[PDB]
RNA sequence: UAUGCCUGGGCAGGGCGAAGCCAGAGGAAACUCUGGUGGAGGUCCGUAGCGGUCCUGACGUGCAAAUCGGUCGUCCGACCUGGGUAUAGGGGCGAAAGACUAAUCGAACCAUCUAGUAGCUGGUUCCCUCCGAAGUUUCCCUCAGGAUAGCUGGCGCUCGUCCGUCGCAGUUUUAUCCGGUAAAGCGAAUGAUUAGAGGUACCUAUUCUCAAACUUUAAAUGGGUAAGAAGCCCGGCUCGCUGGCUUGGAGCCGGGCGUGGAAUGCGAGCACGCCUAGUGGGCCACUUUUGGUAAGCAGAACUGGCGCUGCGGGAUGAACCGAACGCCGGGUUAAGGCGCCCGAUGCCGACGCUCAUCAGACCCCAGAAAAGGUGUUGGUUGAUAUAGACAGCGCCGAAUCAACUAGCCCUGAAAAUGGAUGGCGCUGGAGCGUCGGGCCCAUACCCGGCCGUCGCCGGCGCUGGGCUAGGCCGCG
RNA sequence: UCCAAGGUGAACAGCCUCUGGCAUGUUAGAACAAUGUAGGUAAGGGAAGUCGGCAAGUCAGAUCCGUAACUUCGGGAUAAG
RNA sequence: GAAGGCCCGAGGCGGGUGUUGACGCGAUGUGAUUUCUGCCCAGUGCUCUGAGUCAAAGUGAAGAAAUUCAAUGAAGCGCGGGUAAACGGCAAGGUAGCCAAAUGCCUCGUCAUCUAAUUAGUGACGCGCAUGAAUGGAUGAACGAGAUUCCCACUGUCCCUACCUACUAUCUAGCGAAACCACAGCCAAGGGAACGGGCUUGGCGGAAUCAGCGGGGAA
RNA sequence: GAGUUUGACUGGGGCGGUACACCUGUCAAACCGUAACGCAGGUGUCCUAAGGCGAGCUCAGGGAGGACAGAAACCUCCCGUGGAGCAGAAGGGCAAAAGCUCGCUUGAUCUUGAUUUUCAGUAUGAAUACAGACCGUGAAAGCGGGGCCUCACGAUCCUUCUGACUUUUUGGGUUUUAAGCAGGAGGUGUCAGAAAAGUUACCACAGGGAUAACUGGCUUGUGGCGGCCAAGCGUUCAUAGCGACGUCGCUUUUUGAUCCUUCGAUGUCGGCUCUUCCUAUCAUUGUGAAGCAGAAUUCACCAAGCGUUGGAUUGUUCACCCACUAAUAGGGAACGUGAGCUGGGUUUAGACCGUCGUGAGACAGGUUAGUUUUACCCUACUGAUGAUGUGUUGUCGCAAUAG
RNA sequence: ACCAUCUGUGGGAUUAUGACUGAACGCCUCUAAGUCAGAAUCCCCCCUAAACGUGACGAUAAGCGCCGCGGAGCCU
RNA sequence: GCCUACGGCCACACCACCCUGAAAGUGCCUGAUCUCGUCUGAUCUCAGAAGCGAUACAGGGUCGGGCCUGGUUAGUACCUGGAUGGGAGACCGCCUGGGAAUACCAGGUGUCGUAGGCU
């Protein structure tokens, strides 16, 4: 009582019946894998972003 | 054995005689050239191939059986010293059998025999000879195809003798120091190498 | 019914004839012999009785859920039998057949637990509209089954919905990568392998033939990425990271710049949301491909198909060719056809090929090969000839001969109920090849009607008719 | 389970009759085909049939004779003829 | 040898054998007589002895105690002996016998006999696939609804069928079921789920029926 | 005596094998992926270094040399792209390396998360790249948290060990004990992980043509049969008759392969009986050929009209033998033919023997005894009435067609 | 009841094959056109059956058959 | 033209042999006290400057081998898609596009960057 093994026959069929999908590309991808170090100094460059926000105004007025 | 109707064709890749595929017996055919063979290129101009016209494998028996045909003719035809008969045809693909039938259980079958697998256009055996001795090529090709499947033409090749040079320009080649006699075919000397060996020639 | 016990009943006529006994004989004696008598026995023939051999007879929806006939076993014995008693179900009883224990026995019968369970068969009840599969992945004491992923449907929801811009793609283009298959190569490596030659069994230079688990090379098809505003440009800020030094790096802020920065088509998004049925036996074909002599064999890749699908054509037939389907009218076609069956060549079709005492007659596809022919028709390469050939007896007086190849036909070609270009039949073709014009009809295509579904950033609360707005109307 | 006539015969065998009982066994008439079931015969040959003398047939009572191989001495034995 | 063997039984001062007592009861094997009954105690099993393992309880020790440890340490096992008319084998290597057998694969063994002819039968031969001695060997009168071979006799078993009789069948009067049944019922070929009755192409097809029949309906 | 169990895959099943958890090459058709009881192999280990680092060194082999010393001992030089070695199978990688040798060592240590591969994108196993500690090594840059890479391994429950702490031990406190947290190990090889011997012919149920045995169908290896070529045989002479080495077919009367039909059943071996069919003709009819003088025989052709027998043994088809004969040819029809027979074989239950198993039992080893059911239905066939339309009816004929 | 006895049959076209004439192909040739012989095969006669086939002919009842385009009408 | 140190590409650079080489540089070369390392100052580390271009190194040469590039083989082999194309088959042709690799032949044979230095 034999019965067959292995197929691949109709999976592209069923496959592109809804299409193959790529993920929805998302501006400002996730950070997930990155280095420790450099995910450290990076939380600080944005922690102590605002310190430099009075020479921002004063550099804008500039131009 | 079985009957030739059942190797005959390429049904599978080329199974040779390796590291893998142990206990082969040996082929039919042993000998490939016969006749006069240490003869010289001028002793021999003419040449005759068996071309083939099927892809298709010829067994090693039926090579054998057909060099023995050809054989038995140039010599009773030609003298035993007057061509040079050369098997073009090595017997590579080995054949397998299954066992005398738990029918396809393990059904990959041992060696049987050996075949050589031809093309549409390769040449099986060629014979050179005499130029007068020309219509002898063609009988004696015409015996050996009864003893071969499919279908083969008798093709006179251009080529002088053995060798891959036309007729036309092989005398023209020779007087020009191009091509020197060494046995059977000859060696063909090319403008590209250092000038010692130029100086020896002449 | 099996067996023990208790109390009763019954068992013709004959055969051989045992111990005991009587008498007469023989003998020197011991002792022997003969005749008769007697009536023993799990004795013999055999009736009743009890059994049930053979005919494998009759019957075999019977007379009968085991009987009938002939034949046959035994019939003083471990014999036959009634009645009364004893042993009760994993028990009884058994001269032992798993026999028998109420037509039930390798574990009776009755009721209940019990509507026991079943991955296994069978069946599963009205109409219509719309969408529509899977036999594949992983795991499972799984492989007739589940779980899971895929395919399905429903319910929506977030937006877009003139150009424009987002976004999208079983597709090209451009740009740039990836690979080691076909082919090729081995006078290159590994491996295999043929023949000579040269120099002195090797050694050098050549040569023949090969690889799927070899390769210097190397496609076609194919795979990945990119083709902008999430950008470019200018000027600053943050850092604890980086450090010869704003030196990097990344993040953030302000300002400026559409020619949206390949073609084409197209509405997308929500981990293609949420819940989710069915399926998890597949099968077939072109190509590729494995085992196998091969298989309407077994096993894969890819795509289509069948299954789930009718329709025209192949006589016919799940898969082939064409084409997919609401109900109709007209028209036109596809594949395939147009002697008749049978719609259409009832054309003054074209050119040839072919005679078959088994002719031949078209995808899948439903019988042929090697090898032959001085059948016929083409073609190729040669050779003789008007200083006279070929053939026939110098005569003759114009071409002839050989080999090879290719069409059709023929030989090769033998199976069993009578039979299959589908049939009839067809030979100035209804045969084969090459084509032309015309013609035939599919649920395909075009136009038109009607029905329904779906889509309209649809229309109408501004009334003769109208607006049961859950209605009406329009368009595709 | 009980009672059990006459003849034949060794016999409660088989066959016939008397006493007693019955109406042919859940139907009848006609016909006399095949094929059956049951019964019987068959020339000449005599198991050639068939897995196989299956079935059938031969033999049979009594009287007078004659009775082996073998044997556990009992038998075999109704040997056989 | 009864305070027992054997067995029943849920249970007792239970019950059977047993109203018994070794010439008895219980459990097995072999299977009259005659004739023999060989070897192996390793394995398994039974049985018989007194020098490692060994439960609970009990004793000892440590600890607040639970607990732990130690010593002691039944039967049985282990060790040892016997036992094969115990299972078995031939630790022993099949002895006496027997056989191509109801047992022999090769095999239709070889030889003789039995027939014109014999895979049968019988008598022999035996390295016997894989015989064999109370898992009994060999023989054997009498007996057998046992298996088998031959001969005589007999016969319709047969050559080779025929005829006769009785009851049926058959016909009539009366009476009167059942199995079975998708629809049904002439074939050939083709295709098809690869053996159609139906579809395809042909052959063709004429009411209603009787007695038969056993090809088909994969009855 | 009771209860239960006695894996799965599988060209039926069992036996065998493990294709059951893994790895290499190939298959695989140039991304990845891709099956079969496809092919060739490997695995349940090994290593305190064969891990880590640094330094120096260069291998296999060959040439020429050098007391013993030789085809192989050791010394020297030269050539040497690795032709060596790197624990193992294979592939890949590798030369002042990853090999060899040497001296310092324990990054084979303590941690958090992410990622890759098999993937459902779960787990395990095995990998990748960081980060925080603590170290090794080198002058240093660096390199190293096992082996150059691709294999070399294991859930819950339970036990055991290590570690940590405001952790519990239940009305509080102390000490034992127990429990918990975290990390290892003890193992499930059927390797995502039940606790598992048979036998059944005395068998039972659910089913299955998903699946065997009997026919048919595809296939023709095998079997049977027939060509082609012509070495040779035929005293000589290849083809009268033959046909080696080769090779092409055919047949479905062998067997095998396959598993498509049938397991809510197609009665299954042979014989008997009986009809028809095939020809690959044994005989007869008409011919051709010879190594045909006659006779006998052989080969071949038209050809299946006619015939192909009687017996011993065996259940046997198949063989063998006796005779007879013109010849004693070969086959099909569901291996024709069981509601036709016969049960001999086979093929239930009884029983014996041999071998086998401790046993129940098994044996396509032998032997003996063993229920063969139903037709009256439809066609078919055999005969029998009758039906047919020309007015009724009768006699005498014709004759298609079939045999 | 071969266990007695009686009867059992004629042609046609041709197969194989052997030939005639005669080309192709000045010859030859059974073949190409045209002819001959030719068989247990084949067809037919003989023989058995007799069709939704039939011919000749006889007799055909107050009913019935022929003959008056009977002479007019009703259903199909 | 040239040489060093560090290199990038890693044979057009390598290999064999031959010829030539200013100046500096490099190397050879000369020693073993110290540093350091060997069986041995050969190698290694250190110290040094009498000697030359021998070799290394660089350049050039060879009808050089190899390598590199191109041609040729060749629109050949192979191949996408398609047909009711051929053929008993094996296979082959055509349509639509894509398109190789040996032998053979020719040409070429290092180059670039950083720093310092010599004619
Ligand atoms: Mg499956
Ligand atoms: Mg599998
Ligand atoms: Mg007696
Ligand atoms: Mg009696
Ligand atoms: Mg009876
Ligand atoms: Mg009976
Ligand atoms: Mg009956
Ligand atoms: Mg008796
Ligand atoms: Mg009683
Ligand atoms: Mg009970
Ligand atoms: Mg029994
Ligand atoms: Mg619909
Ligand atoms: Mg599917
Ligand atoms: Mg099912
Ligand atoms: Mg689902
Ligand atoms: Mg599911
Ligand atoms: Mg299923
Ligand atoms: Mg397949
Ligand atoms: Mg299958
Ligand atoms: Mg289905
Ligand atoms: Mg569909
Ligand atoms: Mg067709
Ligand atoms: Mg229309
Ligand atoms: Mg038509
Ligand atoms: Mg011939
Ligand atoms: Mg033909
Ligand atoms: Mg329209
Ligand atoms: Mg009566
Ligand atoms: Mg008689
Ligand atoms: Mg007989
Ligand atoms: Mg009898
Ligand atoms: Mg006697
Ligand atoms: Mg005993
Ligand atoms: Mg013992
Ligand atoms: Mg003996
Ligand atoms: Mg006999
Ligand atoms: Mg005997
Ligand atoms: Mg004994
Ligand atoms: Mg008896
Ligand atoms: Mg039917
Ligand atoms: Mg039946
Ligand atoms: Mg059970
Ligand atoms: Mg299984
Ligand atoms: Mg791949
Ligand atoms: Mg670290
Ligand atoms: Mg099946
Ligand atoms: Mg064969
Ligand atoms: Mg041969
Ligand atoms: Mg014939
Ligand atoms: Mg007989
Ligand atoms: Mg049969
Ligand atoms: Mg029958
Ligand atoms: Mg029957
Ligand atoms: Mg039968
Ligand atoms: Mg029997
Ligand atoms: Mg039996
Ligand atoms: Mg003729
Ligand atoms: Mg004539
Ligand atoms: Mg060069
Ligand atoms: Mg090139």
């Amino acid at each position: 009582a034999k019965s067959k093994n292995h197929t691949t026959h109709n999976q592209s069929r069923k496959w592109h019946r809804n299409g193959i999908k790529k993920p929805k590309s998302q501006r400002y991808e996730s950070l997930k894998g990155v280095d420790p170090k450099f995910m450290r100094n990076m939380r600080f460059a944005k922690k102590h972003n605002k310190k430099g926000f009075k020479k921002m105004l004063a550099n804008n007025a500039k131009n | 054995r079985r009957p030739a109707r059942c190797y005959r064709y390429c049904k599978n890749k080329p199974y040779p005689k390796s590291r893998f595929c142990r206990g082969v017996p040996d082929p039919k055919i042993r000998i490939f050239d016969l006749g006069r063979k240490k003869a010289k290129v001028d002793e021999f101009p003419l040449c005759g191939h068996m071309v083939s016209d099927e892809y298709e494998q010829l067994s090693s028996e039926a090579l054998e059986a057909a060099r023995i045909c050809a054989n038995k003719y140039m010599v009773k035809s030609c003298g035993k010293d007057g061509f040079h008969i050369r098997v073009r045809l090595h017997p590579f693909h080995v054949n397998r059998i299954n066992k005398m039938l738990t029918g396809m259980r393990g059904a990959f079958g041992k060696p049987q025999g050996t075949v050589a697998r031809v093309n549409i256009g390769q040449v099986i055996m060629s014979i050179r000879t005499k130029t007068q001795n020309k219509e002898h090529v063609i009988e004696a090709l015409r015996r050996a195809k009864f003893k071969f499947p499919g279908r083969q033409k008798i093709h006179i090749s251009k080529k002088f003798g053995f060798t891959k040079f036309n007729a036309d320009i092989f005398e023209s080649m020779l007087a020009e120091k191009r091509l020197i006699p060494d046995g059977c075919g000859v060696k063909y000397i090319p403008n590209r190498g250092p000038l010692d060996k130029w100086r020896a020639i002449h």
